């Protein structure tokens, strides 16, 4: 076979302590999940945005009395005005408060006032992921290899708990000091039995199932790594064009076309996850998540130990002291405005 | 070909 007798005892041992290990962290997880106003907004310096998308911003922010520096998420709760907009608000609350993962932002406080509503976590200054690949152009692929590594196992993490992400993209992934990932913006992520219908997450990354308004599962997490671990090793992603509606054509027709340097090993692990079709798509199968970490292509990786965040990262970025911005895009800044009437209360009571 | 370069927005409905 592919493994002698030592490597495949060895393997399945460790299969064994992986199952283990998950089956304690979801009983951790529901101890949280089952029993969820830690702060207020005078209790931070507002430094500097850090990124902007259409229901709000996020802010370096500084501790007044600590001096501790946190990320601040600012949610306008009028525009939170769409049915699917209010309740993903609410999963990303809860989900945060809940998990525990190396490769998971930590969630500190959580408020709200007459206008808005506030998540405050863990500042991650080396940037995204966006920035530096756009910057570098692709990534070789040992160096993809080791961030799509931690991306596996992020996944494995929390499908375990019936949590799909639904917005993997470089500009969600951070760049801690030691190099590693720190997955942020769980706006998307819901706890889902089985399959769930809402259309939603970034059209360069959905699965073919999401664009044909079928209800889908995990395995649209799967197809996105896939798309990820191309765009890393590209430079572009395998599904690209001007508009939405271009991308949704590419991605349905299943017909990706690889660079002349990529290796084999990666064009066939790309292959088998944007796979359309679901009985054969890798990380849906009997073995699961096993048929990815076992694919040649990771070969070379010590899963434990990228866990154990034991191994060399590729790049650490420069970090100047406490609360640098300077591996941040600078954005417009809006003053942030509360009102003296409360704003859409009934429909926040629970966040 | 041609594709977009910048941050992309994700869609929360459609
Ligand atoms: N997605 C994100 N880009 C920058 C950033 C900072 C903090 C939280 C989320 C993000």
């Amino acid at each position: 076979g592919h493994m002698g007798n030592a490597a495949a005892a060895k393997k399945g041992s460790e299969q064994e302590s992986v199952k283990e290990f998950l089956a304690k962290a979801k009983e951790e997880f529901l101890k949280k999940w089952e029993s969820p106003n830690t702060a207020q907004l005078d209790h931070f310096d507002r430094i500097k945005t850090l990124g902007t998308g259409s229901f709000g911003r996020v802010m370096l922010v500084k501790h007044k009395e600590t001096g501790n520096h946190y990320a601040m998420k600012i949610l306008d709760k009028q525009k939170v005005v769409k049915l699917k907009q209010i309740e993903h608000t609410l999963n990303e609350k809860r989900i945060l408060q809940a998990v525990n993962f190396p490769f998971l932002v930590k969630l500190e406080f959580s408020f709200k006032d007459n206008s808005n509503l506030y998540m405050v976590m863990e500042y991650v200054p080396g940037g995204e992921m966006f920035s530096h690949l756009r910057r570098i152009g692709r990534f070789s692929e040992p160096h993809a290899r080791f961030y799509a590594a931690q991306i596996v196992l992020t996944f494995e993490y929390l499908h375990s708990l019936d949590l799909i992400y639904r917005d993997l993209k470089p500009e969600n992934l951070l760049i801690d000091q030691q190099g590693y990932i720190q997955v942020t913006d769980f706006g998307f992520a819901k706890r889902v039995k089985g399959r769930t219908w809402t259309l939603c997450g970034t059209p360069e990354y959905l699965a073919p199932e999401i664009i044909l308004s079928k209800g889908y599962n995990k395995a649209v997490d799967w197809w996105a790594l896939g798309v990820l671990i191309y765009e890393m090793a590209a430079g572009y992603p395998p599904f690209f064009a001007d508009q939405p509606i271009q991308i949704y054509e590419k991605i349905v027709s299943g017909k990706v076309r690889f660079p002349s340097h990529f290796s084999s090993d990666l064009k066939d692990l790309l292959r088998n996850l944007l796979q359309v079709d679901l009985t054969k798509r890798f990380g849906n199968l009997k073995n699961g998540v096993n048929d990815i970490k076992n694919h040649k292509w990771f070969a070379t990786t010590d899963w434990i130990a990228i866990y154990q965040r034991k191994v060399e990262a590729p790049f650490i970025p420069k970090f100047k002291g406490p609360g640098d911005t300077s591996n941040f895009d600078d954005y417009e800044e809006e003053e942030i405005r509360v009102s003296i009437n409360e704003k859409c209360g009934k429909e926040f009571t629970e966040f | 070909a041609a594709g977009r370069t910048g941050r992309r927005q994700a869609i929360h409905d459609i």
